[PDB]
């Protein structure tokens, strides 16, 4: 691990493009 | 080791790119159209949910994190996924490969790789580093193939015609080669000895070769565009075919203008294969025979223009790549400006009303300017480039006549065999010099055939479902649904468990609220998408045993935004079903109600429409829907918002005719209005997306709840 | 006289280009959107009643009749107008000029003049002849004008760049002719006397003279092109200026399309102008002194070349037509193989769900083969105009060589000589033949200059009206309307005596159906439009009076469709405005209830707004034009639909805002479907066309009309 | 004139493109 692990909710707030 | 970097094709496709960039350098190939398929890509954007669990279906151990400011620890493994933002405008993912104290290697799938400083970086990447591990299920192997082994198979049928065009072009040269001579035989023997009587007859000859050399050109250059033509025609089709074949998710996926782009790259690959292919062998051997008579004729000279092809070559492929670099830049300055003018155009409205006339003018004058200066780089990489391939042709020039005097001085040569050198370097310089530049075409036509040929790789939508004919002969049954769970994507699942039951009734009503996914709920039930979990029962017979093509035919469907195609009402009326008699469109439209605005048109059912019927206003639209749908008679009906015009009377008068149907065919209507399913049997309220209240509109009034509050809110 | 027929630039219109062309025959010369704007044109197409109309307002004496089969009659005037249909799709007015027995001349706008026979045109013809004559008041002149005498004005500012370039031409010119004589003076005196010491030198000297010429190419390259660049920014940025400062009727005439079109042929005028003005220069001066040496040097090797020269000339002249006709049929087959292959992508919910594959792909594949077989035809003219000219230059080469042998056999000239008159042809043939090509480039230059020089010449919208406003600062007041009639273009009149009073400070709500002009009212009341009969008042002032700037900067107008451009939210809601203080957004969106996103987008205030509201949906679109509204001070607020809200606390904060106003302003509100209609001053119910029901609250329910009805309808 | 003279209304549903 590096820093502090993320939610499913985390991950879907964070799109690309 | 290697830091590879995947080029993506299209602007939305970013974390599938970096997977697939990921996947290739640690030693694992696949088409970056799976992988997109994989990580379930929308039009708006790659999601990072997409890009993880692709990552734990490839076998990756893979985890997401919110990363600080510091990055200099050394206890975590790289490369990693990154999110930055593109001058803050919008997001882009791109994988950073390693780390040191004041350079970041990120390499950005839009364009090669580059190195960042530190600040720059940790200004532009906003969070959340994707870690990836192989997590020893990873196994190594290159799923790709050279499609472009794949579109050659269209050249072997047609092997007489380029067979041909290469005798052709070797006659060609032939003749060519032969005719050079005449400027030598002209100053070596007709007039130093001033043989009269026989200048004529050698400038008969040498005409007779050209007035024959041309007729050869026309030859080749007729087979030539004839077969550049045929081979087009056929990619193109297969393309246009197998799209059309494709399920819908392939459409939901992509945009319209990606789709039709994939259409005009055919022509790219056509140029490789067609012409790249013929002119390789031709030039080839022109070259090679070429080069040998110069060497023969004299090395001295041969070495010079050896020196001018290396020399020409060495300039071509230093500037190849700073032109395409300007040239990416301008097309997006113009992508630029474009929508900014289509959009002030657009809205002069609120311009207007607004009193922007000044602060649009100057910003179209500002990106006006932009890109006029790309514009000025790209020329001056131009004048650069002619420049120097100038300066080269010239001094060659010059040095090969004053080494061609030199040696003639000497003794060694004759100014007529000069005078034939020189003539005959346009069969040497022309040919190499075709090969120099055709590098670029080859490497365009290798990106095209990436992207045309990685679509023609996805599996159909008729292959996967099996069937058997034996179970169920007919179509029309009772509708059971159990436990259909369904999300679009990588997303919020719009359905959750459901259990829904259709026992021949007469009318069954969905009603809900938008975004509830009442049409999605049809949508599964025509098999457009699968579910997954669950299934839906039809005569106990689950849907995935049934063939496509009845399931297709037999289940009558109404879009909420109906489509119209140009045509004609008569062949738009009954598309797909042809070899319709006259009575079923007449009776069709006497229930539909067809007839009333079809005596005000000029002509009665031939009538052609204009770009998607645009004169023609929705409300008859939905009749002409109605029309279709009824058409096919078939065992289910899915009839959507029929609302149309105030005009109570013609829906009056549509449930009026399903009521004196009076048959076994089982009805399923979209209606988010309240009123209209006053009269419905079972009526089924999807809120949040599940279904709440089930049963007759009397009960349901009389149960309180939630239907009562909106019940009495109407009416 | 001369039968004329004029080209259309749109595809939009053709009753304009067939008055246009009858009046030129007559003797009459306008440009084409003078016509447009009399005709009254709208985007679907010209309507007759617009042509008669027109045809009324220049003063021919006209009639439109719908006339039999029979086309034999003797007394009845030509030319005129009738439509036809193009091959039974759409509608096309052409105007014919004189008939014959079965010759029936028919000149059509679309496609030059054509010939047709009497039962084909009886079949195409379906009736209309609008039959025109003279009628005394008609005045033979003209109001056309040369544009390009107009446009080649920015050349002037730029004299110095073109004098710089032509010198620079003239010098390259010079030392180009001056290197010409190296095979010459190598073949005449350095070989023939074996002068060795002397080869390097004159080698050398002739290095250098080549090391010149590329300097001066170098230079004149970047000067011509910094000079296209700079006229070419110059045409679009003063042609997007005016078009920004046109008029409403502009905008609803044309298409987006058409408006963006005219900048892309910016570029064919500087073409002309840059390009075609100065190669005109430094070519004829380079041809000619080419062809002085030419002649000079041997008359009968001259007279070689100038047949060759006028061989060239009639091939091209004679193949410059059938190209162009065979290249608009390849985009027309283009434009509809792109529509019908997006039309088909766009609608494959439907082609899915009715089973119509195979029926699009045989209809993709003919119109594929269609356009290949237009694109065939093309191509067989390019290799027969290409076969031709190489047949013309080998042969005159071949000749040329061989009749200098004749004259260096009669010892008339030196072989050296030859050499030399070789190379120098190099310097009158391309220069002729450069101006033998230049024809179709001024000719669309002539063509694209009219498209562009024509929109320029509208009268811009705000001189037409005369301002004066010392006497009154304000817009507070009451609104009133004096038998304001308006008419969309030339359809059935829409307002019609809306006579109305709005006092100041009053809540004021006009509800009505679809169809109704409602929104009309604000716009006559916002000055876009203006009413032929009748006019408005505020404050007992007309509104012609009032200044245009205040009258735009005082009103607030909310729109039915919002539009959102691209930028952050900043720049956004204080569109038009500048040098504000951020306490007055911050309250602004506090009105419209902005902050509930403004807290949810990652940056406070400066959030880029994608593309077009992409991430954003129509419930929070709709709340940024209220906030937008609100902080420009509006002395009256007109707003309008605010549909789609779906947020009842919303609605009754903002309705509190409305009536909570610090300033005394008139607010106008459109409402449909009664919705928000609870309690206002003044409420107008527009049923159709005329105001009929103009009641208070508690006022309007009480006539027993159609709001009574609907009122007790509703609750 | 030629044949029967029209009305507006008739002039309406006459249309180009
Ligand atoms: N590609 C997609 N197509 C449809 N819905 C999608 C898609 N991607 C995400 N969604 C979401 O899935 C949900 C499905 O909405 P759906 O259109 O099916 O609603 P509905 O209840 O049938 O009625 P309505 O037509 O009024 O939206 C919505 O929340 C929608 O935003
Ligand atoms: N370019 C145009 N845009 C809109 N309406 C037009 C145009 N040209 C003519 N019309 C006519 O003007 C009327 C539009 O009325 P108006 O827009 O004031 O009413 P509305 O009820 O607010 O509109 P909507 O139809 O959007 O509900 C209609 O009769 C329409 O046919
Ligand atoms: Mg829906
Ligand atoms: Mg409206």
């Amino acid at each position: 691990n590096i820093g502090r692990e993320l939610t499913d909710e985390e991950l879907m707030e964070m799109t690309g493009g | 080791k290697k830091y590879v970097c995947v080029r993506q094709y299209d602007l939305t496709d970013c974390g599938a790119a970096c997977l697939s960039s990921i996947a290739q350098y640690y030693g694992l190939k696949m088409s970056l159209a799976k992988i997109r398929e994989m990580t379930g890509t929308d039009t708006q954007g790659t999601n990072a949910y997409g890009l993880i669990h692709a990552a734990k279906q490839l076998g990756f151990s893979a985890k997401g994190v919110k990363a600080s400011k510091e990055d200099l620890l050394k206890d975590f493994r790289l490369p990693a996924i990154a999110n930055v933002i593109v001058d803050n405008r919008l997001a882009h993912f791109v994988v950073i490969y390693s780390i040191k104290n004041r350079i970041i290697t990120v390499a950005d799938p839009g364009k090669g790789i580059v190195r960042y400083s530190m600040d720059d970086f940790c200004s532009i990447w906003t969070g959340g580093l994707v870690l990836l591990e192989p997590g020893e299920a990873f196994q190594k192997g290159d799923y790709t193939q050279n499609m472009m082994v794949k579109f050659a198979g269209f050249l072997k049928p047609l092997k007489k015609t380029v067979l041909c065009i290469f005798l052709a072009s070797l006659l060609y040269t032939a003749l060519g080669i032969a005719g050079s001579f005449y400027i030598k035989f002209l100053f070596d023997d007709l007039i130093k000895f001033e043989k009269l009587n026989d200048l004529h007859i050698i400038s008969a000859g040498f005409a007779v070769i050209f007035l024959l050399q041309i007729f050869l050109n026309y030859y080749r250059s007729i087979l030539v565009t004839k077969l550049g033509m045929s081979i087009d025609k056929s990619i193109m089709m297969e393309y246009y075919s197998h799209v059309l074949k494709l399920p819908m998710n392939f459409f939901n996926s992509r945009k319209v203008g990606e789709i039709i782009s994939r259409f005009m790259d055919a022509s790219k690959i056509r140029q490789a294969i067609s012409g790249a292919t013929l002119t390789i062998m031709i030039d080839t051997i022109m070259a090679v025979i070429g080069g040998i008579l110069l060497y023969i004729q004299n090395s001295s000279l041969f070495f010079i223009s050896f020196i001018i092809i290396l020399l020409y070559g060495i300039i071509v492929t230093v500037f190849n790549k700073p032109i395409q670099n300007a040239n990416r830049q301008i097309m997006e300055d113009n992508a630029k400006l474009t929508s900014a003018l289509v959009e002030s155009v657009k809205g002069i409205e609120t311009i207007k009303s607004f009193g922007a006339e000044e602060q649009t003018e100057k910003s179209t004058r500002d990106k006006i300017e932009t890109v006029m200066k790309s514009s000025f780089k790209e020329g001056m990489l131009y004048i650069n480039l002619s420049s120097l391939t100038g300066i080269v042709a010239g001094l060659g020039g010059i040095v090969i006549l004053w080494a061609g005097a030199y040696n003639v001085i000497k003794g060694n040569m004759s100014g007529g065999q000069l005078l034939a050198f020189n003539a005959l370097l346009a069969y040497f310089l022309t040919p190499v010099k075709n090969l120099i530049d055709l590098q670029p075409l080859i490497q365009t036509a290798v990106v095209a055939s990436n992207r045309l040929g990685e679509i023609l790789e996805l599996a159909t939508e008729k292959e996967l479902r099996e069937d058997s004919d034996d179970f169920v002969i007919s179509l029309k049954g009772d509708i059971e649904f159990r436990n259909v769970d369904f999300r679009y994507g990588l997303r919020k699942p719009v359905l959750k468990n459901i259990n829904l039951t259709i026992p021949k009734g007469k009318t069954v009503a969905i009603v809900g609220e938008s975004g509830s996914g009442k049409t999605t709920l049809a949508k599964l039930l025509m098999n457009f998408y699968s579910p997954e979990k669950g299934d839906i029962l039809i005569n106990g017979h689950s849907i995935k045993n049934i063939s496509l093509e009845l399931i297709r035919k037999k289940i009558a469907f109404v879009s909420q935004d109906v489509f119209i195609f140009s045509g004609t009402v008569k062949e738009n009326l009954c598309l797909g079903n042809e070899n319709v008699d006259m009575d079923e469109i007449i009776k069709a439209a006497k229930m539909a109600n067809a007839h009333d605005f079809i005596e005000k048109l000029p002509l009665k059912y031939d009538t052609f429409l204009n770009e998607s019927g645009a004169n023609l206003s929705e409300g008859q639209k939905q009749r002409l829907a109605i029309a279709r749908a009824l058409l096919k008679k078939p065992d289910i009906l899915i009839l959507d918002e029929a609302t149309s015009n105030l005009d109570s009377i013609t829906e009056n008068h549509i449930k009026d005719a399903i009521y004196g149907l009076e048959d076994d065919v089982t009805v399923i209507i979209i209606a988010h209005r309240l009123s209209t399913i006053v009269n419905c049997d079972k009526i089924y309220l999807l809120k949040d997306g599940e279904i709440v209240e089930s049963g007759s509109h009397t009960e349901l009034i009389a149960l309180k709840g939630c239907y009562f509050k909106m019940w009495k809110q109407t009416e």
